[PDB]
RNA sequence: UUAAUUGCGAUAACGAACGAGACCUUAACCUACUAAAUAGUGGUGCUAGCAUUUGCUGGUUAUCCACUUCUUAGAGGGACUAUCGGUUUCAAGCCGAUGGAAGUUUGAGGCAAUAACAGGUCUGUGAUGCCCUUAGACGUUCUGGGCCGCACGCGCGCUACACUGACGGAGCCAGCGAGUCUAACCUUGGCCGAGAGGUCUUGGUAAUCUUGUGAAACUCCGUCGUGCUGGGGAUAGAGCAUUGUAAUUAUUGCUCUUCAACGAGGAAUUCCUAGUAAGCGCAAGUCAUCAGCUUGCGUUGAUUACGUCCCUGCCCUUUGUACACAC
């Protein structure tokens, strides 16, 4: 009923948007453990994606009046559209910026 | 008259041939009979702790007793009706008369 | 005599036997429609193989599901797949061989499971856990 | 003395027990045999209960 | 034991049951120009009661602006028909 | 999981040396004569006996 | 062709029983209705004070009439339903015998339903008739 | 929707059967609000005075607030099956007696105090502070202060 | 190389034995050899709703025909990696695709290596050895108190932070499980209550009776609706009762109330590879009476696992040792 463009495809776009693409993984490095930015994983961004979405609009819709229906509706058009404001979103760059500055 | 023959025994391989030599026999008398209906296999189980003290693993074991019941219903004269049941009688397998 | 073909679709228990004969082209579940048990969507779920192949199929057959056990998901599945196999049942003994073929390669072009009944059969649970594989607790002190 | 065995033991555990050793603790009610678990461990090869599982 | 909490006010809403013609106005001028429309819409979007909220979504579909998609519990969905 | 048994490997190697023009590739009757060919207490035995003895003349067939 | 309580709907044909049986008011209500819960798990009482029994009724009836005989205790075990007991955990409970006993009873006044052979309650021929022409009417105004 | 003149009607806070009631939710549960009656004798009371529940609470009459204090005096005069009563058989008379938000206090000190004075093992406990109901208090009921 | 001293193989070893396998059950696919008023179809013995249109839903034995291709059965059939590719001193093996039940020994269990715990059990014994008591004894007549006193700390668990929820109404699905003979087991009722209980046996020596165990988050119309609320009966006081010759320091069940914790829950710590995690429910065990426990089953169902030893442990080999009650 919103954007009333296909929504499959504003799904996927909202999918690979949030999918990260740069992670942190432990290296032991000695002692003090520290983490390294590694790259590439494709199935690992759709999954990413998916787990980013679901637990974004699970908190979204806990304890508040607005369902889980419109409150994961709303999630995947913030981030399909683009409006660093999605929980998926932001802790998704958040991710992204930490493993950048690790690396 | 439909007497009943059944036999609620726990060794299969008794069971079995009790049920065999009886269909055959009556097979080759040439009577009209109804075929053997076996019940299903009921299956007692015990539980309980391999320990006798309360030391170890909390491990178990399960004891199970098979039995298997089956039936046949005839009609016949009594002379015969006598001589069927008290022929082929073997330890291990209890057997009964019924009617109806 | 009627011409009557048997089947039954299989779940863990949801055990549905299907009757289907030639009659005026109708579906009953336990003498009720299948199209009006109105779940919203397992009717959508059994019309997945009627939807799919149309109603040239069902001209004057009669298939009748009898269902029995499992819960209202193994339910359905046991009915689609009794139908299924009653149907391909149906167009295999009367109508034609060659018919029979190309619905189950319909069919399995949908979905392979359509033809395959499922055998995930429930997994004995051991002492020591209140499930199958799961352990209680490990304390120490 | 009438006085000796006046007060009633019909049910608990006075009632039942183990008919091989008068143990108390451990019985086996299931299928009256009366029993404790631990002669019952012993006894139920030849009882008739058999071990597969 | 210890609170667990600093013991400060609340949001504290003030979700109104009760209306007048300066709100009842604004509602009915608003209602337009809604793409979706449901009782988290309502009330987030005007700041009102639940009970007024669903009120006046019953009223409305009654009149006939909003045509419902959805008929199910716990969530209906409203659009305007042009 | 698929390494055989030193049984069932003698075995099909015994049956080869002494049965090799008895029997042939297909897995259904080289089952269906070794039941009557060897004396084995499993069907499931027989049936990995005759697998492998199937396994054994592909192996013969080239080289 | 063919009209039967399992060709339609459940929901909006028993609504439709509970509104004829409410127009008609010929059912003679055993009278503590509006003070029983239904059951003895429910930790509030039913909405509706003077609705609800006729919708009982209607439910039970159209059960009947897809069983064949089936008594007060079988009413209640399918009536009842998940407990709260506290911190113990939520147990099956049963619905209340005097409400499942007094309905077939009202049944019984009215005629819907009567006493059956080898134990137990049956659908009516005058029961059957007027809840199939309740089925019927339904038909009748949804097409 | 419906206009009612913004007077004195209205209050934030309001007194109802000696005790404070906050206004906009249903009348009910502002019943339930008082201490001794709850949800259960509230709907009662509702659905035997026949006023429609789905109506809010800010329209009520003097008759129907003269209709609850009647019932709530005379239960039993209204016909009521008494044993939604919380007190059955009482010691005093034996008769039924319907609690108000004080007298439920009161009856409740009463009974604690009387079981106090009989120096029951039910009144040693209470005086203790301890449970009397046969709980497991070796691990449980530490934070009692 | 998967789980394997599992095998192929080189070789002072050859030939063996025990463990692993092999084996025995469990759940799966059988339109076959042989099936009963316990799971049905058409005429019928009797009858109703959509009508004189061909059917469904109903309700019953002796009045019969065709079958267990759904419950269960007994000489019993297949599945062994079958076939087709890729990879190798061109040797065992691994990785991908078909009717069909799945190609991680089909999944899961049972007993389980001449080795040892100075692990538990002398509270399971008319199994004793060594000491305790040897006619006011630990053998035993009756009354009671007690893992129910806590100042407190630690564990399997159950209910919860609720709008994916609580409640009210219409649907409402498993079997392996249990059952009075020297005097009762689970329950089918004419009457009363959301409750237990009486008059007779429809149930019996039991696939036919309880019981399709009509048992739960599961499908629809609303109320509560973010405000510490309707999630707490924690806690405490009023009445009916099955059991017990005593349920009083709620054994247990049902009518009524207060509001004390609960804003991804800190150090730490436990389980989870295909229907297993988890959620919810059912039966047996202990029982004179009640499950929050255990053993089995049923409903929906799992992303990161065909990877690695970084932590905890292992197995083999080499190695060092001042260790050998063995770090």
């Amino acid at each position: 009923v919103l954007t009333d463009q296909n929504p499959i495809q504003v799904v996927v776009d909202a999918i690979t948007n949030t999918g990260p693409r740069e992670d942190t993984t432990r290296v032991g490095g000695g002692g003090a453990a520290r983490r390294q930015a590694v790259d590439v994983s494709p199935l690992r961004r759709v999954n990413q994606a998916i787990a980013l979405l679901t637990i974004g609009a699970r908190e979204a819709a806990f304890r508040n009046i607005k369902t889980i229906a419109e409150t994961l509706a709303e999630e995947l058009i913030n981030a399909a559209k683009g409006s660093s404001t999605s929980y998926a979103i932001k802790k998704k760059d958040e991710l992204e910026r930490v493993a950048k500055s690790n690396r | 008259i439909k007497i009943r023959i059944t036999l609620t025994s726990t060794k299969v391989k008794q069971l079995e041939n009790v049920s065999s030599n009886i269909v055959k026999n009556a097979e080759q008398h040439n009577l009209v009979k109804k075929g053997p209906v076996r019940l299903p296999t009921k299956v007692l189980k015990i539980s309980t702790r391999k320990t006798p003290n309360g030391e170890g693993s909390k491990t178990w074991e399960t004891y199970e007793m098979r039995i298997h019941k089956r039936y046949i219903d005839l009609e016949a004269p009594v002379q015969i009706v006598k001589r069927i049941t008290q022929i082929t009688i073997e330890p291990g397998v209890d057997v009964e008369v019924v009617v109806a | 005599a009627v011409p009557s073909v048997q089947t039954f679709g299989k779940k863990k228990s949801a055990t549905a036997v299907a009757h289907v004969k030639a009659g005026k082209g109708l579906i009953k579940v336990n003498g009720s429609p299948i199209t009006l048990v109105e779940p919203e969507i397992l009717r959508f779920k059994v019309y997945e193989p009627l939807l799919l192949v149309g109603l040239d199929k069902f001209s004057n057959i009669d298939i009748r599901v009898r269902v029995t056990g499992g819960g209202h998901v193994s339910q359905v599945y046991a009915i689609r797949q009794a139908i299924a196999k009653g149907l391909v049942a149906y167009h295999q003994k009367y109508v034609d061989e060659q018919s029979k073929n190309e619905l189950k390669k319909a069919f399995t072009s949908y979905d392979r499971t359509l033809l395959i009944a499922d055998s995930r059969r429930p997994e004995p649970k051991k002492f020591g856990g209140k499930g199958a594989r799961s352990r209680f607790q490990k304390s120490y002190r | 003395e009438n006085v000796w065995f006046s007060h009633p033991r019909r049910y608990g555990k006075g009632s039942r027990q183990c008919r091989v050793c008068s143990s108390h603790t451990g019985l086996i009610r299931k299928y009256g045999l009366n029993i404790c678990r631990q002669c019952f461990r012993e006894k139920a090869n030849d009882i008739g209960f058999n071990k597969f599982r | 034991k210890k609170k667990w909490s600093k013991k400060s006010m609340k949001d504290r809403a003030q979700h109104a049951v009760i209306l007048d013609q300066e709100k009842y106005d604004r509602i009915l001028k608003e209602v337009p120009t809604y793409r979706y429309v449901s009782v988290s819409v309502l009330v987030d979007r005007l700041k009102i009661g639940g009970s007024l909220a669903r009120i006046a979504l019953r009223h409305l579909e009654k009149e006939g602006i909003i045509k419902p998609i959805s008929k199910h519990s716990k969530q209906a969905i409203y659009t305007r028909a042009t | 999981g698929r390494v055989r048994t030193k049984t069932v490997k003698r075995a099909s190697k015994a049956l080869i040396e002494r049965y090799y023009p008895k029997l042939t590739l297909d897995f259904q009757t080289n089952k269906r004569l070794c039941d009557e060919i060897a004396t084995i207490q499993s069907k499931r035995l027989r049936n990995k006996i005759a697998g492998y003895t199937t396994h054994l003349m592909k192996r013969i067939q080239k080289g | 062709p063919g009209v039967s309580v399992r060709d339609v709907a459940a929901q909006d044909f028993i609504n439709a029983y509970a509104s004829f049986l409410q127009r008609q008011g010929k059912l003679e209500v055993p009278g503590y209705v509006d003070i029983v819960k239904t059951s003895s798990g429910n930790e509030m009482p039913p909405q509706d004070a003077e609705g609800w029994f006729y919708k009982r009724a209607a439910s039970v009836a159209r059960h009947i009439y897809m069983r064949k005989q089936v008594g007060v205790g079988k009413l209640n075990k399918l009536y009842g339903g998940a407990k709260s007991r506290g911190v113990r955990p939520y147990k099956h409970i049963d619905a209340s015998g005097s409400i499942n006993r007094k309905v077939l009873q009202a049944l019984e006044k009215i005629g819907i339903v009567e006493i059956s052979p080898k134990g137990g309650r049956r659908i009516s021929e005058n029961g059957q008739r007027d809840l199939d022409r309740i089925a019927a009417q339904t038909l009748e105004e949804d097409e | 929707s419906l206009v009612v003149q913004e007077q004195g009607s209205f209050q934030h806070i309001l007194r109802l059967l000696n005790t404070n009631v906050d206004g906009n939710i249903k009348i009910v549960y502002a019943l339930t609000t008082i201490k001794g009656v709850g949800r259960r004798y509230s709907n009662l009371v509702c659905k035997k005075a026949d006023v429609d529940l789905h109506k809010r609470a800010g329209e009520l009459t003097q008759e129907e607030l003269e209709r609850i204090v009647q019932i709530m005096q005379n239960p039993t005069h209204y016909k009521i099956p008494a044993w939604f009563l919380n007190r059955q058989n009482d010691i005093t008379d034996g008769k039924d007696y319907h609690t108000l938000a004080n007298n439920v206090e009161s009856k409740l000190r009463d009974d604690l105090e009387r079981l106090k004075k009989i120096r029951a093992h039910r009144g040693i406990r209470h005086f203790w502070g301890l449970r009397v109901r046969g709980q497991h208090t070796k691990t449980t009921g530490r934070r009692r202060a």
